[PDB]
C-alpha cells in the first residue's frame, strides 16, 4: 500500500492484502502458470483428485501391514496411476 | 449530586463543558457551504411526480445532466450496481459475464473482466482498488487492474455481498444459509455464523450500527453480530419471502418490501413499525434509503420515490395517491418507469444527488434533486480525492480499524460498565460488609 | 534563557528573536539536532526581528574587517539600540547570543546590561541560521548572499594580503 | 415546477494553482461520523501500543564516572545545565549535562563526601560573580566543610580563585548538608545540627530536640526559614528558624534516609523510609501521612519532588527507580538498567523533565521523567495530536484492556519475586488481622496513612 513508516508497521505487523494464510502461499496460481492451463477452477478440479489420492493412502495405510487386501490393493491401484502416468515409477 | 467538594468541581466542569462543544457544533451549520437540492409543485395542477427526465435534463446545470448516464451493454445479463462510499467509482456486474470497475464521473476506464462463470452482485472494499465479486460459486478478490487477488475457498456461495468500511470486514450470505465476515486486512475469517433460517433472501447493512440485517423465506429480517452466534434480534417484517431491505444513515429506520405485495416501514431503535403499506400493486424487488432521508422502491420496471416517508406521524405514510389533494396523505415524490426492463438493485450515488438503476438492458442514472446530501465531510470521505491523499488515509484507516467484537447493537456502550457488576462503586467498607453477611 | 540572537551577514546584521528555547539538558541527542536541518521545526525557534543592511560594499569591508579582531562596528552598536529592551546591570540581564567569545566583553562594553552567551546550545541556534539561510529573512535582504560572499571575501584577503594593482 | 440539484461546480473545491493545498470541507453531522465510541477507543489503544513502543527512558551518563559510588547529588537550581556529584572516595565533580563532560575535578576529602549543596555566597566584603562562577559546598566524614569555586564557561562577557575559598572544621563527623537560599545560610546533619554563617568558621546555634545523632538535612523552598531534621533514631523533627527553635517530632517505624519539600506547595513534604515503602505529609498535621507509597521491596535512598509539583521520583537500596504523581499512591514508571546498583541518590530535573540518578556503581545515570517526551520541539501539527493522545488516553484509562497495556513493565527478575513475597506475606497479615477481627468486638481499624507513625510532639 505505502511502504508504511516503522511505527505504522509494529501495529499492522499482521495485515497483508496481497498474501493469505487461507490464500495458501498461491500454489493454484504458482502451477498455473507453469502448465499454462485455461480456466481458474481447473486446478481445484484435480486438487480434488489428489487429495483423493492420500484419503484412499492413508486409510490403507491404517491396515495392518500383513493383509492380503492392503497388499493386493494398492498395487492394484498404483498399475492405475502409473498406466494414467501421473507418477513416474511403480515400485 | 452527590455531596463531594472534590468531585463537583470536577463534575459540573465536565457537565459545562458537554455543554459548551455541543452549542459550538452549531456553530459549524453556517459554514455549512451548499444546501439539498429541492423540487417544488409551484401550483395545484403541477405535480412533483409527473416530471420526466427529459424535463429535469433541461432545467438542471450542463455538468449534472452528463452525469446521468445511459450505459446500454444489452449482449450480458442484467446488472447490479454498487457504487464506492464515496461517490466516484462505479462497479458493475453482468449476470453472464461482465465486470467493470469504471471510474464514473470522468471518463477512465479501470478493469473490465470477462468472466464465464455467472455473477451475482460485487462491492467495492475498502477504497476504489480493491472489489470483489459474487461467483458462480466462490467469492474472488479483485484489484483496480482486474487481476486476481484472492480465491476465496470459503464464502461457498455468495448471493449477497457487502462490506463494512470501519472493520475491514467483508460479508457474504449466500443460498448456504450460513453468514460468514472476511476481515480482509488480515485476511483471517473471523466469524462463520449459522443463520438455521435458509437461503438468504435480502441483506443490507447498517451504517449507524454495522450490524447486519439477512432476510429470509419466512420474513424475518434477522440483525447479526460476529460475537455472537445468535441472531441479535428477529423481526417478522412481511409475510412471504423478504425481496430486499434497506436501512437510513442515521440508524434510526429500516424498510423491508416482502414477496406479499407489501412494504414495512420499521424504527430500530424501538423495533416497531412505524407504517405497513399494504397491496402495492407488483411486489418492489428493491429498495434503498438516501442520504437526506428519500425513499425508493422498484416494481421492477418502475422506479418511485417519496419524501419524508420515514418520519412517525401517520401523515407520513407513503401512498400511491392523493384522493382530493388531500395534504395529509403522502403523494409519491417522483416516479419513472422504464420501457421493457427489470432492475435488480438501485443505489443512489452517495455525495451527487442521482440513484444508479441497474436494469436488464444497462444502466441508467435517474436524476433526483432532493436525493444526495450536498455537503459531506472531507476528513471522513473525498469525492474529491488525488493519489496521495488516498494512500495516506488508506493506511489511517487501518490503524483505526474497529475489532469485530466491537459490533453491539447499541455504538456507545462499547465504554460503559457491565450491567451485572453494581452501578454504585463499592467502598472497601462495603465490601468488607459482604463478608459480615456471608 | 537565550531570548535575542545575532547573525552577522555580508549583507548586513540580524537580530533575531527566539521564541522558545530549545531543551539544554537534552542537546546532544539525535533528536534536537536532527530539528535543526528541518525547516519546520526550526522556526519554532526564531522569528526575526530586525535586518539593517550595509549601505555599501567598502563599508561591509570596514565592518567585516572589524569583527575580526572582535571589536564593535557603528551599525552593529546601533542595531542593538533598536532591539535590545533596556535591562538592569546587576540583576535580570538581557541575553543575547553571539557566535564569538571574544567579540563578547565588547559588546558589554558598549552595552553594560547585555549579557552575551556564546554555548554549544546558542551556537547550535546561529549554525542553524546558516542552514537555513535566506529562508528566515523573508526577502528582506535584497540581492543574496551568494555574490555577497564571493566579492567580501576577496576584499577582506586583498586588505590583509595588503598588494597594490600598481 | 423550481428545481435545484446538487451543484458542486468544481472550482471551490479543488484549487485553481497547483501549489495551493486543497480545502478540506467539513460538515460536524454526528450523521455522518457513526461509530463515536469505538474509534477513540482504539486510537487510544493505538496511543498505549505507540507509547509502550516509544519507551525510550535512557539518555546517557555524565562522563566516564565516579570511582567508589555517588552518594550525594546537588543542582544549581538557578542553572539549567548543571550538577555536581561526590564520590564516596572524596572526589567531587562538577558537570554540563549538555556536553556530559567535567567542569573541574576536585580532590575534596580523604574520608567519604556526605551531602552535596550548591548556594553563591553574599560575603560582607565583596561579592562571588553569579554568572562567571558557581559556587559547590561539600559535606564530609573527617569532620570538615569546605567551599569550591567552579569556573564556568557559560558567560563571554570576561576576558584566579578556580577551588577552595574556605574550610569549616567541626567537632562530630558531619552526615549532610543543605543550603538556605535567603542570606548566606546553611545548616549541616551530624550528631549535632548546627547552623553556619559562610562568614564564620565556627557555626551560630547548635539546633537539638535531642541528643541523638542526625543522618540527613532540608530546607524547604518557600517559608524559607523552616527547617526539617532526619534522626537515625526513627524520627522527624522539624525546625523553624525565625523562633531559632525546633518546632516538633514524629517518630516512624524504621528510621528516614532523605526527605524533600515541595517546591510548589510548599508546606508538604515527602519522606523516605527505611522500611520499603515512602511517606508524605502535611507539616501542619503529622498525625496523618497524606499518602504513602507501597511500591517498592528495599529501603527507599533518597526521593525528590519534581517542580511541577505533581511527581515524585524516588531510588531504592533495590536496584531500580520508581515515579509516581502525589494522587495514584503507586509507582507509573520503574526505571532501571543492569548496570546500576543501590541508587542512593536521585534528583528531578530543574526544567522537570529528565530524572538524574546516581548510584552505588559510580555512574551518573539520566533518564527522561516520561518515556515518550521528546527533546524535539514539535510542529503545531504534530503538538495537537499528541496532545490529542495523552488527553484522550485519560478518559479510556480504565478499559481492561488498556489497563493491562498501560500498566505492565519489564522489572527484573531478582524485584518481582520479593513482591511476589509481599503478595503472600501481606493476604497473611490480612489473615492474622481477619480471625482476630472475628473475636474481639469493636476492634479499632487503623488506616493505612497512619499506621506509619508511633507517636508525635
Amino acid at each position: 500500500v505505502r511502504k508504511l513508516k516503522h511505527h505504522e508497521q509494529k501495529l499492522l505487523k499482521k495485515v497483508d492484502f496481497l498474501e493469505w494464510k487461507q490464500d495458501q502461499g498461491h500454489r493454484d496460481t504458482q502451477v498455473m502458470r507453469t502448465y499454462h492451463i485455461q480456466n481458474r477452477e481447473d486446478y481445484h478440479k484435480y486438487n480434488r483428485i489428489c487429495g483423493d489420492i492420500r484419503r484412499l493412502a492413508n486409510k490403507l495405510s491404517l491396515l495392518p501391514p500383513t493383509d492380503p487386501f492392503r497388499r493386493k490393493h494398492e498395487q492394484l491401484l498404483l498399475d492405475k496411476l502409473y498406466a494414467m502416468g501421473v507418477l513416474t515409477t511403480k515400485s | 449530586q452527590t455531596k463531594d467538594k472534590k468531585l463537583r468541581a470536577g463534575l459540573k466542569k465536565i457537565d459545562e463543558q458537554y455543554k459548551k462543544a455541543v452549542s459550538s457544533a452549531a456553530a459549524t451549520d453556517y459554514l455549512l457551504p451548499e444546501s439539498n437540492g429541492y423540487l417544488e409543485p409551484e401550483n395545484e395542477l403541477e405535480k412533483t411526480f409527473k416530471v420526466q427526465q427529459s424535463e429535469i435534463k433541461s432545467s438542471v446545470d450542463v455538468s449534472t445532466a452528463n452525469k446521468a448516464l445511459d450505459l446500454s451493454l444489452k449482449e450480458f445479463g442484467p446488472y447490479h450496481i454498487k457504487y464506492a462510499k464515496n461517490g466516484t467509482h462505479l462497479l458493475i456486474t453482468g449476470r453472464k459475464g461482465h465486470v467493470a470497475s469504471m471510474d464514473w464521473r470522468k471518463g477512465q476506464l479501470r478493469a473490465e473482466l470477462f468472466l464465464n462463470e455467472t455473477c451475482h452482485s460485487a462491492t467495492y472494499l475498502q477504497n476504489e482498488q480493491y472489489f470483489a465479486v459474487a461467483q458462480k460459486k466462490y467469492t474472488f478478490i479483485y484489484d483496480h487492474e482486474g487481476t486476481e487477488l484472492h480465491r476465496l475457498k470459503q464464502h461457498i456461495e455468495a448471493r449477497h455481498l457487502d462490506f463494512l468500511p470501519y472493520h475491514y470486514l467483508l460479508v457474504t450470505a449466500g443460498e448456504t444459509g450460513w453468514l460468514k465476515y472476511h476481515d480482509v486486512s488480515t485476511g483471517q475469517l473471523v466469524s462463520e455464523l449459522r443463520t438455521k433460517a435458509g437461503p438468504t433472501m435480502a441483506m443490507a447493512q447498517n451504517p449507524w450500527n454495522a450490524v447486519m440485517h439477512l432476510g429470509h423465506s419466512n420474513g424475518t429480517v434477522s440483525l447479526w453480530s460476529p460475537s455472537m452466534p445468535e441472531p441479535l434480534v428477529k423481526l417478522l417484517s412481511a409475510r412471504g419471502p423478504v425481496n430486499s431491505i434497506a436501512i437510513d444513515r442515521s440508524g434510526y429506520y429500516m424498510a423491508t418490501t416482502g414477496a406479499d405485495r407489501s412494504m414495512k416501514i420499521w424504527d430500530i431503535r424501538n423495533f416497531k413499525q412505524l407504517h405497513s403499506v399494504e397491496s402495492l400493486p407488483t411486489p418492489g424487488t428493491n429498495v434503498s434509503i438516501s442520504d437526506t432521508g428519500l425513499l425508493a422502491l422498484s416494481r421492477g420496471p418502475h422506479v418511485t420515490l417519496w419524501k419524508d416517508a420515514l418520519k412517525l406521524s401517520g401523515d407520513s405514510k407513503p401512498c400511491f395517491g392523493s384522493m382530493g389533494g388531500n395534504p395529509h396523505r403522502n403523494t409519491p415524490y417522483m416516479s419513472h418507469l422504464f420501457a421493457g426492463n427489470k432492475v435488480e438493485n438501485l443505489g443512489f450515488v452517495p455525495f451527487e444527488d442521482l440513484l444508479g438503476v441497474g436494469h436488464q438492458t444497462g444502466i441508467t442514472n435517474l436524476i433526483v434533486p432532493g436525493a444526495g446530501e450536498a455537503n459531506y465531510d472531507a476528513l471522513e470521505l473525498n469525492p474529491f480525492e488525488t493519489k496521495k491523499q488516498r494512500q495516506e488515509q488508506e493506511v489511517r484507516t487501518l490503524l483505526n480499524k474497529l475489532p469485530a467484537d466491537t459490533i453491539t447493537l447499541d455504538p456507545n456502550s462499547i465504554g460503559s460498565v457491565d450491567k451485572r457488576s453494581s452501578t454504585i462503586r463499592l467502598n472497601a467498607k462495603d465490601l468488607a460488609q459482604t463478608t459480615m453477611d456471608a | 534563557p537565550i531570548e535575542y540572537l545575532l547573525f552577522e551577514e555580508p549583507t548586513g546584521y540580524a537580530v533575531f528573536k527566539v521564541k522558545l528555547q530549545q531543551d539544554d539538558i537534552g542537546s546532544r541527542l539525535k533528536e534536537v539536532q536532527e530539528q535543526i536541518n528541518d525547516f519546520g521545526a526550526f522556526t519554532k525557534l526564531i522569528e526575526l526581528v530586525s535586518f539593517a543592511p550595509f549601505k555599501g560594499a567598502a563599508e561591509a569591508l570596514e565592518n567585516a574587517n572589524d569583527i575580526s579582531e572582535g571589536l564593535v562596528s557603528e551599525s552593529l552598536k546601533a542595531i542593538l539600540d533598536l532591539n535590545l529592551p533596556k535591562a538592569s546591570s546587576k540583576k535580570k540581564n538581557i541575553t543575547l547570543a553571539i557566535s564569538d567569545k571574544n567579540l563578547g566583553p565588547s559588546i558589554k562594553e558598549e552595552f553594560p546590561y547585555v549579557d552575551c552567551i556564546s554555548n554549544e546550545l546558542a551556537q547550535d541556534l546561529i549554525r542553524g541560521v546558516r542552514l537555513h539561510g535566506e529562508k528566515l529573512f523573508k526577502g528582506l535582504q535584497s540581492g543574496d548572499l551568494e555574490r555577497a560572499q564571493l566579492g567580501l571575501g576577496h576584499a577582506y584577503s586583498r586588505a590583509k594580503v595588503k598588494f597594490s594593482v600598481q | 415546477m423550481k428545481i435545484k440539484t446538487i451543484k458542486r461546480s468544481a472550482d471551490d473545491y479543488v484549487p485553481v494553482k497547483s501549489t495551493q493545498e486543497s480545502q478540506m470541507p467539513r460538515n460536524l453531522n454526528p450523521e455522518l461520523h457513526p461509530f463515536e465510541r469505538a474509534r477513540e477507543y482504539t486510537k487510544a489503544l493505538n496511543a498505549t501500543k505507540l507509547e509502550r513502543m516509544f519507551a525510550k527512558p535512557f539518555v546517557g551518563q555524565l562522563g566516564y564516572g565516579h570511582r567508589d559510588g555517588v552518594y550525594a547529588i546537588a543542582k544549581n537550581y538557578g542553572s539549567l545545565n548543571k550538577l555536581a556529584t561526590g564520590s564516596a572516595d572524596g572526589v567531587i565533580k562538577y558537570w554540563n549535562m549538555s556536553t556530559r563532560e567535567e567542569f573541574v575535578s576536585f580532590k575534596a576529602h580523604y574520608g567519604l563526601v556526605t551531602g552535596l549543596c550548591v548556594t553563591q555566597p553574599r560575603f560582607h566584603d565583596k561579592k562571588p560573580d553569579l554568572k562567571s562562577q558557581n559556587f559547590m559546598l561539600s559535606c564530609s566524614d573527617d569532620k570538615t566543610v569546605k567551599l569550591w569555586s567552579i569556573n564556568v564557561d557559560d558567560y563571554s562577557n570576561k576576558n584566579n580563585e578556580e577551588g577552595l575559598i574556605r574550610t569549616f572544621d567541626g567537632e562530630s563527623a558531619f552526615q549532610g548538608i543543605d543550603s538556605h537560599r535567603e542570606n548566606s545560610t546553611f545548616a549541616t546533619g551530624g550528631a549535632k545540627i548546627h547552623l553556619w554563617d559562610v562568614n564564620r568558621l565556627k557555626p551560630v546555634s547548635d539546633l537539638s530536640w535531642g541528643a541523638d545523632n542526625i543522618t540527613s538535612l532540608k530546607f524547604n523552598q518557600n517559608e524559607t526559614d523552616i527547617l526539617a531534621s532526619t534522626g537515625s533514631d526513627n524520627s522527624i523533627v522539624l525546625y523553624d528558624l525565625r523562633t531559632n527553635s525546633p518546632t516538633q517530632k514524629i517518630v516512624q517505624t524504621m528510621r528516614t534516609n532523605a526527605i524533600c519539600w515541595n517546591p510548589m506547595e510548599a508546606f508538604n513534604f515527602v519522606t523516605a523510609n527505611e522500611d520499603h515503602n515512602a511517606y508524605y505529609y502535611d507539616m501542619r498535621n503529622l498525625s496523618r501521612s497524606l499518602n504513602v507509597f507501597k511500591d517498592h521491596v528495599s529501603a527507599v535512598m533518597d526521593v525528590d519532588f519534581s517542580p511541577t509539583g505533581d511527581e515524585i521520583v524516588t531510588g531504592s537500596y533495590d536496584k531500580s527507580i520508581r515515579i509516581y504523581k502525589t494522587n495514584h499512591g503507586h509507582s507509573r514508571e520503574i526505571y532501571h538498567t543492569k548496570r546500576m546498583q543501590h541508587v542512593f541518590q536521585v534528583k528531578y530535573s530543574m526544567d522537570s523533565k529528565y530524572i538524574i540518578s546516581g548510584s552505588d556503581d559510580g555512574n551518573v545515570r539520566l533518564w527522561r521523567s516520561k518515556a515518550w517526551e521528546r527533546s524535539n520541539v514539535k510542529t503545531t501539527r504534530e503538538k495537537n495530536k499528541l496532545e490529542y493522545d495523552e488527553k484522550l488516553k485519560e478518559r479510556f484509562r480504565h478499559m481492561p484492556e488498556i489497563k493491562r497495556i498501560s500498566r505492565h513493565r519489564h522489572v527484573p527478575q531478582v524485584i518481582k519475586k520479593a513482591q511476589e513475597i509481599k503478595n503472600i506475606e501481606l493476604s497473611s497479615i490480612k489473615r492474622r488481622e481477619a480471625n482476630e477481627r472475628r473475636t474481639r468486638k469493636d476492634m479499632p481499624y487503623i488506616s493505612e496513612r497512619k499506621k506509619q507513625i508511633v507517636g508525635t510532639v
